[PDB]
């Protein structure tokens, strides 16, 4: 390992906080009425 | 017997007569004729 | 039971629980609320600094927490376990 | 939203009516069988999609056909 | 019109169950504008149980 | 052939047959020499004794697991392993097929078809399963003649 | 055929209260009214579930779909000798009428009705997918 | 082993291949 | 118009219906509204971009972490004894005994152990340390971005290209083949000779000296003065260590056959030359067809002209290219079936001639390598077919197809589908008879009882490549055939070393397990080509229901009338086939990996005692490998296997769920979710929460396709499972 803190942060976001992104902005998208 | 030997010739009961009989045979072939792998003749 | 009058009261758009009180806090409790709680209204800027702020607050602790905090950043306390055939 | 198609196989035998339960299906007169009669389908929004009148139609191939194409509330069965 | 009554048909409609297999017609409808007049008798039912069906003189053959 | 060795000189097969019986004499120590379970192992150690001399005398092929291995290319050492019981079950397997056939034929010409199949008319059943016994001589004579085969125009097709 | 007004005074039959009446499609989307005229206070199946005292008169019975009213329909056209008619409500106060369309049931041939989703041609006259690629017409509707 | 600056130079660069897998979802859709 | 946005009659849907067919329509571009041609093909091309960019976005995340968190160096130093590390692990849920036990291969933290045999591969190509990955994930981050830009690029109007350009055919094979497969193996040749053999030889060559490290000790004066044996002068010798300058030779193109000694693997000279003659041969096939030029083919009129004149095959050909250059799905069905027998001929030629440096003695490597390839390619296949489906409903034109073989295909399929039942009925009755047999035998006491039928036609062919383990001797293992007097002094000399070792995988000792195990294989592939073959040319229609082409090709049935129409549609053969397949595969990885699991720690007469009946298969592979994979966690600890052993036990929670999709079916669910929607709508302060989407249940293809991937994630988890916890826990 050269940086080991990547792995504290991007487990986090691609794990946790990536979807909530992609699963919120698409429940937005997948309920739209247009 | 112009119905009883209808019932008789059904299909369950030919088929239990007949697999009986099969299978009566069969048993009767390996016990005079035990462990047959290879037909000798 | 139908009456052509009252479309909503012969098919069941009834208020079963609700009630009419205009009411019953004071004015003192309800000044505090809607000026600490009034930036968070806009649903299109509450959810922009959610997610910017959720995602800052998960990589912060997850980067400064020690080994008794969490495992694993703490490591391996011991000698590794070799595998079978030498591996 | 089902789309349900009668052929000119028929011969008026009304079951496809009396097996719909949903009224989709009417006796119009018709000049191509005994009975002078086909079935039709104007009220084909209102199809769940069932198949009753293909199960009670005694042709073969079938007379009244079922689609069973875009679904809405109607032809989801749905209360709520 | 029709072949005959009480005829053997061979029926040349391919959606049918009985697609070449031997029929027995029963009726043949001479109002004119019917567009299946022959009605065929089958030994065998279809998957819906029934033996009847109703085919124009174009989709049968005698013999 | 296919690198086994025969039974008859085969050391892991008299090997087995070593095992066999010392597990069936274990089994009889535990029980009064004149009983009546003990004649049924006694009988058990005769049957197997009969079994290995009945392997090692017809020619098998025996591998490394001492085990009799059936070779069916059609050798000519190997005929009793799969050409010689095979073509005596095919005449047996055929006069089943045979008589099946020709007792559809006779039900299909008769007043209620369907009744003749759940309840199986023994008298013709019965004249047409004793000529089963002749019927490569009668499968290849439908063949030849076209009774056996029906033209594909009276035969039901599904639409493509 | 003039179609029947909802009269919405006659009463409904004495029924002790079923979960499976109208949820909120009934207060956003239709409900169903089926009306129709009984001959002395009988008990029928609800096709909610239950079983109701129906009225001497007329009888009023709110359902949430159309296979409710023709399973009622046809339960009370078979055991019972009563002829029925049932609507469809709307939430904004239309009331559309459904059944019969020409006053006369559609088991009966009418000369009023035309011929409506109706081939000329059989099943396997109808044509091949590969030669209706990319239209809005498929292999039934032309 | 890599370095530091490695790391940075492969994260731009897939974040640039982010950006034009976005823009390819984005010309798929319409 | 709401989502989903191509079909306009799933917008209006106000169920949940609508936010899942959405999904599982989003590709099939052809049945979407307002649709054409041109969007269908350009869509489609874009959609290929796509693809390609997430395959070298993979790549290059697979080499990241090789090149961050694995150990390719120490690796590189001793691939005998150091675990080549996937990636590392950050979880946050591991305790100090799951941060303790997955360090391996001298990590500083927990690591994944990579059995994906890409470090095999790297070395053997030529990539030594984290910076030369490192450069080829950057490459291939260039390559994918460079892939989006042209995917991005033929959506816009100035380089659409025309449906004319998608369906020329001749163009097509002409650069696939000059281009793909010529100019991509002949570059090869150009790697393996200037960086993978000099690497195998110890050189260092890069692209700082590309053009100074010279591969040959003459090199390009013998190729273009003809002498070429020159390149085949001086091979490396059996002394050669892998990557190490001392024993190694000269030439580039050797075409010794066999194994590197040390390695186990294919030479990479031999490779080379391999490449140069897959190379020569597919830039020579690829000036075939006509494209600007007068010369070539047109292969309308080679399909044409290619009609039997006793009219056997009817009209032959006529009228198949338009058929296939219409049709996607013809040409999507015939590149899978093509890919899954290549695929398949990747997984069988990739375990008996091991073409990577160390990969033969990385042993649960070698055994997902093996079911990787094969599975891949039962789902590839029954995509073949499944497509094949779709071309006869939505594609098949009778009227064009006039008595050609395609037609008649349709003419006879009664015949066909009535001869694969046969052939899969008696592959049936007679391979459980055998095995029901052998096992009673085993319980009865008696093993000597047992039919047991040595497979003497593939230990022939055995002998024909030269086993002397049979004694047959007819040709490659006597020395009185021309075939072996022609081959003795040009390849043979490595082959039969390769191949008499009964160490290796090459041409293994087979027995009568073996044989009755290869019957469970033909009975595999002849059940599911009898249920594809049966989906594909009832397609449009049977004696059931003959209008099944109008009805589409995925819809769930016809209705209760009729007997009964469940399953009815060509989707529902796919779907009754994919179980097929999965325990097709199933057989053949239970054989590959116990036949392998016996030969790796010696015992080979387990399998050639154990293999013939299902009891030894139950007891001796199921039940005896399992040892170390359940105990990898236990009350007292956890082991390294512990993601093995939850992974498996989850195989058995998704498998088991699939079939509560598969067993129970709609109607219930719908009255379920109809009393759960009285209850949310009563229910006080949960009331005033609303749906949007009405809640229904699954739909019935929904139903069938959920519990199918269901089974496949458990099915592909619990195997996956128990094969890498069963032999990296017991190598050997
Ligand atoms: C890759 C996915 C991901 C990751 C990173 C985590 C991470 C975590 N899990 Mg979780 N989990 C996940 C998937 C995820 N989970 C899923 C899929 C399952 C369902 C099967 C579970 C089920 C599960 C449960 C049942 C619990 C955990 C808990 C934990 C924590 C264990 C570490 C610890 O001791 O902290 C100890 C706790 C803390 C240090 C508290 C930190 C809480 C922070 C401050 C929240 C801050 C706001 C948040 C970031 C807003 C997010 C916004 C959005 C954009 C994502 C940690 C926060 C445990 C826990 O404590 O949860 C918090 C626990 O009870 N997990
Ligand atoms: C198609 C499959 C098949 C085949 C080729 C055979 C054929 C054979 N078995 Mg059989 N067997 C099978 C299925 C099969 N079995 C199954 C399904 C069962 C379980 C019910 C058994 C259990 C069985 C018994 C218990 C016995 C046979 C025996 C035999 C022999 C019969 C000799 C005779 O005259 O009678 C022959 C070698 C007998 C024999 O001689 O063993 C070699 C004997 O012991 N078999
Ligand atoms: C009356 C005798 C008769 C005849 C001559 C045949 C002959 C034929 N059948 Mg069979 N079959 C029969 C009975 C018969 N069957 C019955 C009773 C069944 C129900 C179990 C079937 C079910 C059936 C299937 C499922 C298949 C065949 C097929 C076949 C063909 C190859 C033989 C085979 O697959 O093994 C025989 C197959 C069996 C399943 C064994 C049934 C045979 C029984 C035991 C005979 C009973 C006869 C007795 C008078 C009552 C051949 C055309 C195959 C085909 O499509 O043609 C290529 C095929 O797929 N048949
Ligand atoms: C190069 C390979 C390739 C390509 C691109 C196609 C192309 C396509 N297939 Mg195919 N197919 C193939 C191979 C492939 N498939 C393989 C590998 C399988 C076996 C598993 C199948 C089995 C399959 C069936 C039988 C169906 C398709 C259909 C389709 C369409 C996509 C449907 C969709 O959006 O699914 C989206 C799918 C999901 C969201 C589910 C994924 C969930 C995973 C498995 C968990 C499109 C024409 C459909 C079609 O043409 O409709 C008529 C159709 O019904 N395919
Ligand atoms: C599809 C390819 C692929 C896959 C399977 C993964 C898998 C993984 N990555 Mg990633 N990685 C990739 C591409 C890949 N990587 C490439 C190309 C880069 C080089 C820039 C990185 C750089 C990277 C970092 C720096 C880290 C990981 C980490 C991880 C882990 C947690 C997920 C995460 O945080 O993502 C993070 C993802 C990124 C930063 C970029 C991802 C870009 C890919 C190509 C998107 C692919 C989308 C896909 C095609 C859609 C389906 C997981 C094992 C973490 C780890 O090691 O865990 C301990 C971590 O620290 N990744
Ligand atoms: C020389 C010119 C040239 C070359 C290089 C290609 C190249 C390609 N074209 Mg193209 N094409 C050309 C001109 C060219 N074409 C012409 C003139 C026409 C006009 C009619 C077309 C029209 C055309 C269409 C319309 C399509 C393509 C597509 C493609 C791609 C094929 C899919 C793919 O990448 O699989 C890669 C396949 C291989 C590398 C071959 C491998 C063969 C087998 C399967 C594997 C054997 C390899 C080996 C054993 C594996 C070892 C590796 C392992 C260690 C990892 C590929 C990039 C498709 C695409 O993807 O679009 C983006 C597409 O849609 N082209
Ligand atoms: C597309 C494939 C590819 C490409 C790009 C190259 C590229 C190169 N080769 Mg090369 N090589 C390849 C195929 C390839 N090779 C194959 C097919 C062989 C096996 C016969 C070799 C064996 C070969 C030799 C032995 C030599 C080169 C050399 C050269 C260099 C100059 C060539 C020249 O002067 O003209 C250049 C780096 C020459 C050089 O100077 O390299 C340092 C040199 O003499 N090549
Ligand atoms: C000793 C045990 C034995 C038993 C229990 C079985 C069991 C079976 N075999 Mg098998 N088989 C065996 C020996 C055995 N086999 C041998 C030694 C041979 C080698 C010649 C074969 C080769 C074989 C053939 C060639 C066929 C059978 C068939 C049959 C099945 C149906 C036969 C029937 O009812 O006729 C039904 C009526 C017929 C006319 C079919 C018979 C085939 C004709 C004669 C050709 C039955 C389940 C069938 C099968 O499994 O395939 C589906 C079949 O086709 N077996
Ligand atoms: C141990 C479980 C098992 C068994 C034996 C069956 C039985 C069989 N499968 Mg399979 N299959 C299974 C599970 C299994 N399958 C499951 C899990 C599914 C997935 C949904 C299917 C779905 C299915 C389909 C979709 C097809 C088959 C077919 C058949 C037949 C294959 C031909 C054959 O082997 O005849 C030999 C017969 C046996 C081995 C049964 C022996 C029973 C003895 C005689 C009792 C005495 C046979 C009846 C095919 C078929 O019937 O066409 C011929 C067919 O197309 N199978
Ligand atoms: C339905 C359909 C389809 C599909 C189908 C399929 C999918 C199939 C498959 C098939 C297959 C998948 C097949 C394969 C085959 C192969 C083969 C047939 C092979 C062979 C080989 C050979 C013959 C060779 C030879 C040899 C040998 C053997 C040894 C030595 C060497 C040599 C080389 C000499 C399609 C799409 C078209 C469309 C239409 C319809
Ligand atoms: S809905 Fe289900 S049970 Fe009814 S016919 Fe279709 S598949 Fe069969």
């Amino acid at each position: 390992m050269t940086a080991s803190y990547l792995p504290s942060i991007f487990v986090p976001l691609i794990g946790l906080v990536f979807p909530a992104i992609t699963m919120a902005s698409l429940f937005i998208y997948i309920e739209q009425d247009e | 017997m112009q119905d009883v030997k209808t019932y008789l010739s059904t299909a369950p009961v030919l088929a239990t007569l007949w697999f009986g009989f099969l299978a009566g045979l069969l048993i009767e072939i390996n016990r005079f004729f035990p462990d047959a792998l290879v037909l000798p003749l | 039971y139908f009456d052509l009058g009252e479309i909503d009261n012969t098919t069941g758009n009834w208020d079963l629980y609700g009630n009419d009180d205009p009411n019953r806090y004071n004015g003192f409790q309800n000044k505090f609320f809607e000026t600490f709680a009034g930036a968070f209204t806009k649903r299109g800027l509450l959810l922009k600094f959610l997610v910017l702020g959720g995602a800052t607050t998960i990589g912060y602790l997850g980067s400064t927490s020690s080994g008794d905090l969490l495992a694993i950043k703490n490591g391996p306390k011991q000698a590794p376990i070799m595998g079978p055939r030498g591996r | 939203a089902h789309s349900v198609k009668i052929y000119d196989t028929c011969i008026g035998c009304t079951q496809c009516v009396r097996a719909c339960p949903t009224d989709v299906l009417e006796m119009v007169p018709w000049d191509g069988c005994k009975a002078s009669q086909i079935a039709s389908a104007p009220r084909t929004e209102d199809c769940v999609g069932c198949k009753r009148c293909e199960s009670a139609c005694p042709t073969d191939f079938l007379s009244v056909r079922v689609y069973l194409g875009a679904e809405t509330t109607r032809s989801m069965g749905l209360a709520y | 019109i029709g072949p005959k009554r009480g005829s053997i048909v061979k029926v040349l409609r391919r959606e049918s169950y009985w697609f070449n297999d031997t029929g027995k017609v029963v009726a043949v409808d001479q109002a004119p504008g019917v567009r299946y007049p022959v009605v065929v008798r089958f030994d065998k039912v279809n998957y819906a149980g029934v033996s009847t069906n109703n085919y124009s003189p174009d989709e049968l053959e005698q013999s | 052939v296919a690198g086994l060795t025969p039974c008859k000189e085969s050391k892991g097969f008299a090997k087995r047959q070593k095992q066999e019986i010392k597990k069936l004499e274990g089994r009889l120590k535990l029980y009064a020499p004149d009983s009546a379970p003990a004649l049924a192992i006694n009988a058990t150690i005769e049957k197997t004794k009969r079994r290995f001399e009945f392997y090692g005398n017809q020619g098998l092929l025996c591998g490394t697991d001492g085990l009799p291995h059936l070779i069916v290319d059609g050798d000519q050492a190997h005929l009793g392993e799969f050409v010689y019981p095979g073509l005596v079950f095919l005449y047996i397997a055929g006069w089943i097929g045979w008589v099946g056939r020709a007792y559809l034929i006779d039900v299909r010409t008769s007043k209620k078809p369907t009744e003749k199949e759940i309840i199986i008319d023994v008298p013709l059943a019965l004249r047409i399963m004793s000529k089963g016994l002749t019927w490569p001589v009668a499968a290849i004579g439908e063949l030849r003649s076209g009774k056996l085969v029906e033209k594909s125009s009276n035969i039901t097709v599904s639409p493509r | 055929f003039t179609p029947p007004t909802l009269n919405a005074d006659t009463p409904a039959p004495i029924f002790g209260g079923s979960t499976g009446g109208l949820l909120r499609k009934a207060q956003v989307e239709e409900f169903y009214v089926i009306t129709w005229e009984s001959p002395k206070e009988q008990i029928f199946e609800m096709p909610t579930g239950g079983a109701a005292i129906m009225r001497s008169g007329p009888n009023l019975l709110k359902l949430a779909r159309k296979e409710q009213c023709l399973a009622l329909g046809a339960r009370l056209r078979t055991k019972f000798k009563i002829q029925y008619q049932f609507y469809r409500v709307f939430p904004n106060g239309e009331v559309q009428y459904l059944h019969p369309k020409d006053g006369v049931y559609p088991e009966k041939v009418n000369a009023g009705r035309t011929a409506v989703g109706v081939n000329n041609r059989s099943i396997g006259q109808n044509a091949n997918p590969a030669e209706l690629k990319f239209a809005h017409k498929q292999a039934y509707d032309l | 082993s890599i370095s530091d600056s490695q790391i940075i130079v492969a994260l731009v660069s897939a974040f640039i291949t982010g950006i034009l897998a976005l823009r390819l979802g984005k010309s798929l859709y319409q | 118009s709401r989502f989903p946005k191509f079909s306009r009659g799933l917008s209006q849907d106000p169920t949940t219906r609508r936010i899942w067919f959405g999904i599982a329509t989003a590709h099939d571009f052809e049945s979407h509204d307002d649709m054409t041609e041109e969007r269908l093909y350009q869509k489609i091309f874009a959609s290929h971009f796509g693809q390609l960019a997430i395959i070298f976005l993979w790549t290059s995340g697979n080499l990241f972490h090789v090149a961050w968190q694995g150990n390719f160096e120490a690796w590189g130093q001793d691939p005998l004894h150091v675990r080549p590390i996937a990636h590392a692990i950050w979880d946050p849920h591991f305790g100090q005994p799951a941060v303790e036990a997955f360090t391996r291969g001298g990590a500083s933290g927990p690591v994944n152990i990579a059995y994906s045999g890409v470090y095999q591969w790297w070395y053997t190509i030529g990539l030594r340390t984290n910076q030369d990955l490192y450069g080829g994930s950057i490459f291939l981050l260039f390559v994918s971005a460079l892939f989006l830009i042209a995917g991005w690029l033929h959506l816009q109007p100035k380089w659409k290209p025309s449906v004319s350009w998608f369906k020329n055919a001749e163009s097509r094979l002409n650069h696939h083949l000059s281009g793909l497969f010529g100019v991509s193996s002949l570059a090869w040749t150009g790697h393996l000779v200037h960086v993978a053999i000099p690497e195998s030889r110890g050189e260092h060559v890069r692209w700082n000296n590309l053009l100074t490290a010279l591969p040959h000790p003459q090199g390009l004066g013998p190729f273009f003065a003809g002498q070429w044996n020159v390149y085949a002068q001086n091979p490396d010798s059996n002394s050669h260590l892998f990557g190490t300058s001392e024993g190694a030779g000269t030439a580039i193109l050797t075409f010794l056959g066999g194994f590197h000694p040390q390695t186990q693997s294919l030479w990479l000279t031999d490779m080379a030359h391999h490449h140069l003659a897959i190379a020569v041969i597919f830039i020579i096939a690829g000036h075939m067809y006509r494209t600007n030029f007068g010369i070539g083919h047109s292969m309308k009129e080679i399909l044409e002209a290619h009609t039997p004149p006793g009219g056997r095959l009817g009209r032959g050909h006529k009228g198949l290219y338009d058929t296939i250059n219409n049709s996607l799905h013809f040409q999507l069905g015939l590149a899978l079936a093509s890919l899954g027998v290549i695929t398949s001929l990747v997984a069988q030629h990739m375990y008996s001639l091991p073409p990577y440096a160390f990969l033969a003695q990385d042993f649960t490597t070698q055994a997902a390598l093996y079911t990787h390839h094969q599975y891949i390619a039962g789902f590839i296949m029954t995509g073949a077919f499944a497509h094949g489906a779709i071309f006869f409903i939505r594609d098949y034109n009778p009227e064009q197809n006039k008595d050609n073989v395609l037609a008649r295909m349709l003419e006879h399929k009664e015949a066909i589908i009535s001869h694969l039942s046969w052939a899969s009925l008696f592959l049936g009755f007679h391979t459980l008879g055998l095995y029901v047999h052998n096992d009673v035998m085993l319980a009865f006491g008696t093993p000597e009882k047992q039919i047991l039928i040595e497979p003497v036609f593939a230990q022939w062919i055995q002998s024909a490549h030269g086993k002397a383990l049979y004694g047959f001797d007819v040709l490659l293992s006597s020395a009185d055939s021309p075939a072996f007097n022609a081959g003795q002094t040009l390849w043979l000399p490595g082959w039969l070393d390769a191949i008499n070792n009964n160490s290796n995988s090459l041409f293994l000792t087979i027995g009568p397990g073996d044989f009755l195990v290869h019957h469970a294989i033909a009975l595999g592939l002849h059940t599911t080509t009898l249920i594809l073959v049966k989906g594909a040319l009832d397609a449009r229609g049977s004696k059931l229901m003959p209008d099944k082409k109008e009805f589409g090709y995925s819809f769930p049935c016809d209705g209760p009338g009729r007997g009964g129409t469940c399953d009815i549609s060509a989707w529902d053969a796919f779907y009754l086939a994919v179980f097929w397949m999965l325990n097709t595969i199933g057989w053949v990885t239970f054989y590959w990996h116990w036949k392998h699991i016996t030969l790796w720690q010696g015992n080979v007469a387990q399998f050639n005692e154990s293999s013939t009946y299902l009891m030894g298969w139950l007891r001796d592979y199921l039940w005896l490998n399992s040892s170390q994979l359940i105990n990898g966690y236990n009350p007292f600890g956890m082991n390294s296997l512990s993601v093995w052993a939850w992974m498996f036990l989850f195989g058995h929670l998704v498998w088991a769920t699939g079939f509560m999709f598969l067993i129970s079916w709609r109607g219930y669910w719908q009255e379920l979710i109809e009393t759960l929607a009285w209850a949310h709508e009563r229910t006080p302060l949960a009331n005033l929460v609303r749906w949007k989407d009405k809640p229904v249940a699954l739909s019935i293809v929904q139903a069938r396709l959920v519990g199918l991937a269901h089974f496949s994630v458990g099915y592909i988890f619990t195997y996956a499972a128990f094969l890498i916890a069963s032999t990296s826990g017991k190598f050997g």
